[PDB]
């Protein structure tokens, strides 16, 4: 009989409890061990990080074909010893080893471009920490990967928290605050240390940082430890969105790395290289598969110089050695396909690399497509942007209606009713040509040339509704219009 | 003709896609050979594709509308050009259009 | 694909296009299309009279001129989709999902992932038509949209048995010259032209008011026995010429509100027409000219109403279309007393006539003070030896006045500034009407006061 005012069926309920541990051993004497626990401390993960491993698997192969360059690619791809960055390693290292020997509740920010080495160093650190580990002299802890970004609910950390510390599963608004319930009710002689790194942080708490908020408030207790990080960009946050009494009662370190120098580049780069940098191949004659220390015994090399020449270009930017890495890639593909395409071998005794080619590879990424389009394009739109620019020129406006340009369009034609290339491209553009056809009042094609730059990005139309006063503005310069305009030959002589 | 066309996509618009548009119902209402062939050679039906087709934008439409229509229209264009921003109201123009017909009895 | 073409009277240009552009076998007919319009033209009318021509095509129809907002229509799809599926398909066998499942264009794309992953097992591919009239004719429409529905071809897998085709239908065209670079094919229908609507009208409502009773009263409320049908069309038809004669001036070239007048006016001229005026319909039209003349097409007095809420509106429309200055030579009768000058009143004619203008404010005092200067006598004396000695004959702030005028916001004949969280008290408020002229016109000659002199003389 009665109806509901309005329906959720697609809803996907989560089977996840409210009653937090705070009430199910209800006494101080009630509780039991975690340590001596099989469920806590994550020891049932494993096996749904094995269960999905078989999903992808198969065996095809047919006619296989391998060649020089890939292997290099992957000796420099990122996905692997660095001694560049190793200050930074022996003291936070040293901290971090005085820190567990402290047992005490210490906290630390760091930040850095992306392309830093900071993820990396840091991964590192905390592996030659693993080794620490397996000293057998320091007491056990445990690591937390915090994405946030791999997250959705910046308060689902407190979620994946207990269903990784315990793997039990609630709300936030439990999870929490059993966790406080965890934290500072606990004692220290069965509460592990655990240590946690965030990632970074500008996106994470965007409201008002009460989830962080909650974190670092968690971190300042001396009954309870832990080994806290994190990772931004800005430096100003631990001030800007606490304030400064927070963060300065506190009293955390606080650091960010920076961009490396064009020598510690290469030597990494190279570094990730050596086990086949000048290495000689043994090489069969079709598909000329490079195999190791009807064949031949060839080189291998690839410009040093070159090398010079790109880190050093990149160096003085930024330091990002993701950029340096991929130019070093692409500059080996156009390399081996420009070779492959010498012999045409199909799809079913040197070789070197240049400088030329390698800054082939690091330059088009700064050399833009877009003048090479816009000088490629009809000639409407380019004779409009120079009506828009003799408006500009007659007004110093930075800004013209549709009506005015319009109409300084239709002056800039009959002006010249002289020059030949717009005598040439005259009736066939209202009516087109013939008769049984009434003119228009616009030109063909200025909706649609409207649009194109509208998507291309240079134009930028405000929200009205007339066709007439509709103001409108360019994007990107006048003078870099004039590098289109003057390249056509009747542009610039009128 | 169709090589003007051509010229026509390579400066008017530059792109292919409302070409092939403006192609198939060439042949889609392509019925037997001999008009095949003759219609594409004059393309005078390209004609009456590109004359119904943008047909009803801006002019046609001002071309079918009634005379007092234009009257009113008109009294709202000359005191807009009086005016500084050439805003307009109901009876402002019908006042103006009284006067243009004061003015032709007259 | 052999096409039955519908040989219709004035648009075989657009019979040509989508007869040609559509047929059974999919892969002869576009991924998406637009049938753009305008309204009168049976756009709607014709894409059935189509149907017609073919029917072993099947569609699709919806309306959401009534649908408000995209789920809704996400629903009505996800309905309509599966019931035609099973009510053509009766022997398949199905597990019918809730329509109302849907609540996001994806639901809606895995739902039908699901019809057709149970549809699998078909002997032959098919593609039907979607229809979505008055898709520009949303009520909450935003431009975020028809891209969307383009791509609905684009995330099917292309090994359906089953699949479906976009249909619509606009007016403007600014929204839709908004988005043409995705270079779509498109049919369109100008607006007609005067014996082209004539024609329309004379082939469609011919036979509907042909067939109305008030033919069959008319012929034996005259009782005149020299008739047939020839002439009840002729003079159908020439009465309709008068109609179209008269009032294409007022319309141009469209059919609903003629339509309308037409079912309106027509009894009346019916009422008219005898043998005399059958033998020679011009004195007929002379006898019925007079609608053509005047629609008057709504419906002595004006109000049942009190008489200070006739007389107080009448007020406010002299304070905003009155100088505050210009004023107290008329509405001034006291004689002076101790020394001090009037001014001048206007020196100089204004030549625009704030009649056609957007008027102005005024605080309420002015009113109170205007309106017990123009107010009707009342409080009757006698020059007796104490009558007007204590009488003060002259009506004063009463509490009725105040009610009375509460009433009027309400009835919103005043406005003042439009406001969510209104206060009718503040210092600042400023206020204003919101009438024209012939509503304080109406007002005056039945209770017999008189204002049009204090305006038909500057302008
Ligand atoms: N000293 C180095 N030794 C070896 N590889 C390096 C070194 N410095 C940078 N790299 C390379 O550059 C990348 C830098 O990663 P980094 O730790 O800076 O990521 P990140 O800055 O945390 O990324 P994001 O800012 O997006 O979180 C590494 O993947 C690594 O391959
Ligand atoms: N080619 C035609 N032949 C015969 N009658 C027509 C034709 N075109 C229009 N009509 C008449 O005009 C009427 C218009 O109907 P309809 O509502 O379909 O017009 P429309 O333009 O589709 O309106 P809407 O804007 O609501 O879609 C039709 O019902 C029909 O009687
Ligand atoms: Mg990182
Ligand atoms: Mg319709």
């Amino acid at each position: 009989p009665v109806i509901r005012k309005f329906t959720k069926k697609n809803v996907a309920r989560a089977k996840k409890k409210y009653t937090p541990f705070s009430k199910r051993f209800k006494s101080i004497a009630a509780i039991p061990d975690l340590t001596s626990l099989p469920e806590f401390y994550g020891n049932s993960s494993e096996l749904m990080a094995s269960r999905f491993e078989n999903k992808l698997k198969t065996t095809q192969k047919h006619q296989i074909v391998e060649t020089i360059f890939s292997k290099v690619k992957k000796q420099l791809n990122s996905s692997y010893y660095l001694p560049a960055r190793e200050n930074e390693f022996a003291s936070i290292y040293l901290s971090a080893y005085s820190a567990i020997e402290s047992d005490s509740a210490t906290t630390i920010y760091v930040a850095g471009t992306p392309g830093v080495g900071k993820t990396l160093t840091v991964r590192e650190v905390v592996k030659e920490l693993l080794s620490s580990s397996a000293q057998r002299e320091i007491p056990d802890f445990l690591y937390v990967e915090i994405n946030g970004l791999k997250m959705v609910k910046p308060t689902d950390c407190y979620e994946t928290l207990w269903n990784k510390v315990s793997g039990e599963r609630l709300t936030w608004a439990a999870s929490m605050e059993s966790l406080e319930f965890y934290f500072k009710r606990v004692p220290k002689n069965k509460k592990k240390t655990i240590v946690v790194l965030l990632d970074e942080l500008d996106a994470m708490v965007t409201k008002s940082q009460d989830i962080m908020y909650n974190f670092f408030n968690w971190t300042t207790y001396e009954n309870a430890k832990l080994i806290v990080i994190a990772v931004a960009n800005t430096m100003d946050l631990p001030e800007r969105q606490l304030g400064n009494k927070i963060t300065s009662r506190i009293g955390f370190t606080r650091i960010m790395f920076t961009g490396y120098t064009h020598e510690e580049l290469k030597n990494i780069i190279d570094l990730r290289l050596k086990g086949l940098n000048d290495s000689f191949f043994y090489v069969d004659t079709k598909t000329g598969n490079a195999i190791l220390i009807d064949v031949r015994k060839v080189r291998l090399r690839m410009s040093a110089d070159a090398i010079e020449i790109a880190s050093r270009k990149v160096a003085s930017v930024s330091g990002d050695a993701r950029r340096a890495l991929k130019v070093c890639k692409r500059a080996a593909e156009i390399a081996e396909k420009h070779y492959m395409a010498k012999h045409g071998y199909g799809y079913d005794g040197v070789q070197t690399v240049h400088i030329t080619h390698v800054m082939k590879a690091l330059n088009e990424t700064l050399n833009s497509h877009v003048i090479t389009f816009m000088t490629r394009l009809s000639f409407t739109a380019k004779l409009f942007i120079y009506a828009l620019l003799n408006l500009m020129k007659k007004n110093g406006s930075q800004e013209q209606e549709l009506g005015d340009i319009v109409d300084e369009i239709k002056l800039l034609i009959e002006v010249n009713g002289s020059n030949k290339f717009v005598m040439e491209i005259a009736k066939t553009l209202f009516q087109q040509g013939s008769d049984n056809i009434s003119e228009q009042l616009r030109i063909i094609s200025w909706d649609f040339v409207l649009n194109q730059l509208l998507d291309a990005g240079i134009l930028f139309k405000q929200t009205m509704k007339n066709d007439r006063i509709c103001c409108v503005k360019l994007n990107i310069s006048v003078e870099e219009a004039k590098r289109a305009m003057n390249e056509d030959e009747t542009l610039r002589n009128l | 003709n169709l090589n003007r066309h051509i010229r026509m996509n390579f400066e008017t618009f530059r792109s292919l896609p409302t070409l092939k548009n403006s192609i198939i119902p060439l042949v889609a209402t392509s019925k037997n050979f001999g008009s095949l062939c003759t219609a594409i050679k004059s393309c005078s039906f390209l004609d009456i594709y590109n004359k119904n087709q943008l047909s009803n934008n801006l002019t046609g439409r001002l071309q079918s509308l009634s005379d007092l229509e234009l009257a009113i229209l008109i009294s709202a264009a000359r005191v807009a050009l009086r005016a500084k921003d050439g805003s307009f109201n109901f009876n402002l123009a019908y006042a103006e259009y009284e006067k243009m017909i004061k003015a032709i009895n007259s | 694909m052999n096409v039955t073409t519908p040989e219709v009277a004035f648009r075989e240009y657009q019979t040509n296009c989508l007869a040609s552009y559509i047929s059974a076998d999919p892969d002869i007919t576009p991924s998406n299309l637009i049938l753009q319009g305008y309204s009168g033209t049976g756009k709607t009318y014709t894409l059935k009279k189509y149907f017609n021509a073919n029917p072993n095509l099947h569609a699709v129809w919806l309306e959401p001129v009534e649908l408000v907002s995209w789920k809704p229509l996400l629903q009505a799809i996800a309905r309509t989709v599966q019931y035609k599926l099973k009510t053509l398909y009766p022997n398949i066998p199905t597990t019918d999902y809730d329509p109302l499942q849907v609540e996001e264009p994806f639901l809606l794309v895995k739902t039908l992932h699901n019809i057709f992953v149970q549809y699998e097992s078909l002997q032959e591919k098919t593609c039907l038509f979607l229809i979505l009239d008055g898709f520009d004719s949303l009520q909450d429409l935003d431009a975020a949209l028809f891209n969307k529905y383009i791509k609905l071809n684009e995330l099917l897998p292309k090994d359906s048995k089953i699949n479906i085709k976009f249909i619509y239908t606009m007016l403007e065209t600014s929204f839709l010259q908004r988005y043409s670079t995705h270079c779509i094919p498109t049919v369109m229908f100008p607006r007609y032209n005067v014996d082209e609507v004539s024609t329309i009208l004379v082939m469609s409502r011919c036979g509907e008011l042909m067939e109305d009773s008030c033919l069959r009263k008319r012929i034996i409320e005259e009782q005149i026995t020299d008739c047939t049908d020839d002439q009840f069309q002729n003079v159908a038809a020439n009465f309709i010429h008068l109609i179209v004669q008269a009032f294409h001036s007022y319309t141009g070239n469209d059919i609903f509100a003629l339509n309308d007048l037409i079912d309106f006016k027509w009894p009346k001229y019916v009422s008219r027409i005898t043998k005399e005026n059958i033998f020679e319909p011009l004195a007929l039209y002379k006898s019925a000219i007079k609608l053509f003349l005047s629609t008057d097409d709504n419906l002595s007095q004006t109000y049942d109403l009190s008489i200070i809420s006739k007389y107080l509106l009448i007020a406010s429309y002299i304070c905003s279309y009155l100088e505050p200055r210009y004023d107290a030579s008329i509405f001034s009768r006291k004689t002076r007393i101790i020394q001090g000058r009037a001014a001048y009143g206007r020196r100089k004619k204004k030549e625009v006539n704030p009649r056609y203008l957007q008027p102005s404010l005024f605080a309420i005092e002015r009113l109170l003070a205007i309106f017990q200067a123009i107010f009707p006598i009342q409080g009757k004396a006698e020059s007796g030896s104490l009558s007007a000695l204590r009488e003060e004959s002259l009506m004063k702030a009463n509490i009725e006045v105040f009610q009375n005028l509460s009433e009027l916001h309400t009835l919103k004949l005043i406005a003042t500034t439009m406001n969510k969280n209104i206060d009718y008290l503040s210092p600042k408020v400023r206020w204003k009407v919101n009438v024209p002229w012939e509503i304080i016109k109406e007002i005056s000659e039945s209770v017999h006061f008189n204002i049009s002199d204090y305006f038909s003389d500057i302008h």
